[PDB]
């Protein structure tokens, strides 16, 4: 705040610390923020203690997961979706002002390796790896599981199998296509960089407001007036700035508890979608739950649920 | 090992002694505000009602309110929201009673890291303590598997396990503990034939 | 500088601009409808103003219970403005010693980079975890033999004191 409300000015920030704490303690509520932000971050990504291969053979079943797991000729080892998902989702001007922008501790390669650690866990040990140490299960045997777990015999699987790959490769080319083709389809991703963008350059573009001054500009007041009629002016800008920084934060305050009620409700489906087998109707996904799968996405998680739905209909008489 | 860690370890509590000091930072700047002079000749209100007439005194006093009550406004605001966060520990704390100690849940990681067997309540100052007690797989051990057996040209699947390679042997075990039993009618079931299913071993059943 | 251009003041660096003024205009403005170029009065040269290089200052530190030797970050600011220097995309981290070796995080400095005491201050690129290629074939189970019984403690905030301000 120093630099917001009294930027390059020396008699301004005298003036300001006649005000206390208050520039401390808004300062202090964003660093927690930013704390926050990474908590979050961790909460949903570093659930797993260690860091999952698959085998250079990926014979996994005949289910093609080429498309989630990592591809290693592009540089990021993202899946091809993943990298989709990233290509589809003043600076300095702010900076000048003293707002500045703190990069994530977990940059795109480790959240990268993060949910390559994850789905890798999930295909190649099923549920074992969150629960302890990784038991190895075939792809087949732990969908067997998962049939079971559902209510359905494992014969189904077994006699069915290839139907259930195929089923599975174009449910899997479906979203490819769908998320290629949807631009809205990330739209809760967007809306919270728009509304971030949009808090900025409101509370950037309330510096260009007098607020009862002559003039906007605080080296124009300086050269202007002398200090028995500069302090009346610079105190109206003070009120003025420090009314505007105080509702920027508590804006940032409001819709980062959103986020991190966003960020436990995320969390909670990575744990019970992903590291297992949840029986929540709805909770992961429209169906039965088989399986999810974590992707990267921009300050985000993707989840990829696999549902059971029941289709054709036929009748038949019952009794007790 | 937990009275140990406990005993040991003082950053154990940090999510209650966080909240502690938040609280107590919030009341000492809210405190320490009373110290400020707003833009007053003085920060004590005793001494501007003592040196000034009422037609100036008002003016002084009225800078005085607006930034004592600015002060206190976002105090309580910052209350509001630290609240809301304690509201939401507060659901998530009582649905983990709930759930993990008045019940057993099947959610992974909920109450804690593995399978869950029982959970424990502890009193804590301005909170609560969970002793989540969780089974969690050890020594490892490999075996080669099969997906049905072929006995009369049948496939039989098993009903609660899986099928280990002992090498002359094999047996069903229930998943989660190795405790290897015959094959036998009674822990298989049967349905269509070995010609569909892929890697079926072809072992031999037993009738009892 | 601190500049004054035509009454136009402030304090940055001046540089060379490549923005097509047009015949008539003195002077432009950024989004935030602040200056951000000025055309010289004397010669009709225009010149883009930014202000001087500056950035918060961190200090990365180990408690005062084990060492009072401390590190400290320059957020995104230049290692050369700055006046063991190691460069990173928080900014220039002097004091601290970079090693190759990965650990778990203790202090973190930003963009995978966490910084600990080992004695001295180090820092590195973030371990993720040990590695585990796991045997997986298409015909391979493991079951565990001997079980453990693991109890986890979960502490969870429920109250706050409950102040009263008349
Ligand atoms: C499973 O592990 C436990 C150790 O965790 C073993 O228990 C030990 O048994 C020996 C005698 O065989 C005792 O002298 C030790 O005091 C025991 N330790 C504990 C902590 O229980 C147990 O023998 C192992 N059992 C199996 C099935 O291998
Ligand atoms: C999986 O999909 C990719 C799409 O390019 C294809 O090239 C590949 O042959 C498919 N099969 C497997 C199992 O890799
Ligand atoms: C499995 O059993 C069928 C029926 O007896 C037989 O035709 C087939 O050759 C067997 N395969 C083996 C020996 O694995
Ligand atoms: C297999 O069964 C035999 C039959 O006695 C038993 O002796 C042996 O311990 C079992 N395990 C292996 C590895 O063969
Ligand atoms: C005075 O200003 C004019 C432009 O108005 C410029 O062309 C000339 O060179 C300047 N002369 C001096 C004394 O710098
Ligand atoms: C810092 O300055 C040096 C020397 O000009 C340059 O080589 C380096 O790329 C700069 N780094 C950044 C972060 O701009
Ligand atoms: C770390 O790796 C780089 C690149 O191989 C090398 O230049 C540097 O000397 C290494 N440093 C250490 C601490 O070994």
């Amino acid at each position: 705040c120093t630099m917001y409300i009294c930027g390059d000015s020396t008699e301004c920030s005298n003036l300001l610390l006649q005000y206390g704490s208050f520039c401390t303690q808004l300062n202090r509520a964003l660093t927690g923020i930013a704390v926050e932000q990474d908590k979050n971050t961790q909460e949903v990504f570093a659930q797993v203690k260690q860091i999952y291969k698959t085998p250079p053979i990926k014979d996994f079943g005949g289910f093609n997961f080429s498309q989630i797991l990592p591809d290693p000729s592009k540089p990021s080892k993202r899946s091809p979706i993943e990298d989709l998902l990233f290509n589809k989702v003043l600076i300095c001007a702010q900076k000048f002002n003293g707002l500045t922008v703190l990069p994530p501790l977990l940059t795109d390669e480790m959240i990268a390796q993060y949910t390559s650690a994850l789905l890798a866990g999930t295909i190649t040990s099923g549920w074992t790896f969150g629960a302890g140490p990784a038991l190895q299960i075939p792809f087949p045997m732990q969908m067997a599981y998962r049939f079971n777990g559902i209510g359905v015999t494992q014969n189904v699987l077994y006699e069915n199998q290839k139907l259930i790959a195929n089923q599975f490769n174009s449910a899997i080319g479906k979203i490819q296509d769908s998320l290629s083709s949807t631009p809205s389809a990330l739209g809760k991703l967007q809306d919270v960089v728009n509304q971030n963008a949009q808090a900025l350059n409101t509370l950037v573009k309330q510096l260009s407001s007098n607020f009862g001054a002559i003039s906007s500009v605080l080296n124009d007041i300086l050269s202007r007036l002398d200090p028995p009629e500069a302090e009346v002016q610079i105190d109206r800008l003070i009120t003025g700035r420090l009314q505007s920084l105080q509702t920027y934060v508590t804006q940032q305050l409001i819709r980062a508890a959103e986020i991190r009620a966003s960020a436990n409700l995320a969390a909670t489906k990575m744990s019970e979608c992903v590291l297992g087998q949840s029986k929540r109707v709805d909770f992961c996904g429209k169906g039965y739950h088989l399986m999810s799968f974590p992707q990267s996405a921009p300050h985000g998680v993707v989840f990829l649920h696999v549902t059971y739905v029941p289709a054709q209909e036929k009748n038949f008489t019952t009794a007790p | 090992k937990i009275q140990d860690s406990l005993s040991s370890t003082p950053s154990a509590l940090g999510k209650l002694q966080d909240v502690v000091n938040q609280n107590a930072q919030a009341l000492n700047t809210l405190v320490k505000q009373l110290s400020s002079n707003f833009g007053a000749i003085s920060s004590v209100l005793n001494d501007i009602l003592s040196r000034l007439d009422p037609p100036e005194a008002e003016v002084q006093i009225d800078r005085l309110i607006t930034g004592r009550l600015q002060s206190l406004q976002t105090y309580v605001t910052q209350q509001l929201i630290r609240a809301a966060e304690i509201r939401a520990s507060a659901n998530l704390a009582a649905t983990k009673m709930s759930e993990c100690v008045l019940g057993q849940s099947k959610r992974v990681d909920f109450c804690g890291k593995g399978y869950h067997l029982m959970s424990f309540p502890q009193s804590a100052p301005h909170g609560v303590v969970f002793l989540h007690v969780t089974y969690v797989p050890a020594q490892e051990k490999n075996f080669t598997t099969a997906p049905a057996i072929c006995h009369d040209g049948k496939a039989h699947f098993p009903r609660e396990g899986v099928f280990v390679s002992n090498g002359t042997h094999w047996f069903v075990t229930q998943r989660n503990f190795y405790e290897p039993q015959i094959i036998t009618t009674d822990n298989t079931f049967v349905s269509g034939n070995c010609d569909v299913v892929i890697g079926i071993v072809n072992n031999t059943v037993y009738d009892p | 500088v601190n500049f004054n251009f035509n009454g136009l003041t402030g304090t940055g660096v001046l540089t060379e601009s490549n923005k097509k003024f047009l015949p008539f205009q003195q002077f432009g403005r950024d989004i935030a409808d602040t200056t951000d170029a000025v055309r010289d009065p004397q010669t009709l040269e225009i010149l883009d103003i930014t202000p001087c290089s500056f950035g918060g200052v961190s200090v990365i530190t180990p408690g005062t219970n084990t060492s009072n030797q401390v590190a400290v970050l320059y957020q995104d600011v230049n290692c050369t403005e700055v006046p063991n220097v190691f460069q990173t995309r928080a900014g220039c981290l002097i004091g601290a010693e970079h090693v190759n070796n990965s650990y778990e995080c203790d202090i973190p400095i930003g963009a995978g980079i966490c910084a600990s005491y080992q004695q001295s201050i180090i820092a590195y690129t973030m371990s993720l975890g040990a590695e585990n290629s796991v045997a997986y074939s298409n015909n391979s189970i493991a079951i565990p033999t001997n079980f453990t019984i693991s109890v986890t403690t979960e502490i969870l905030p429920v109250s706050m004191t409950k102040t009263s301000v008349d």
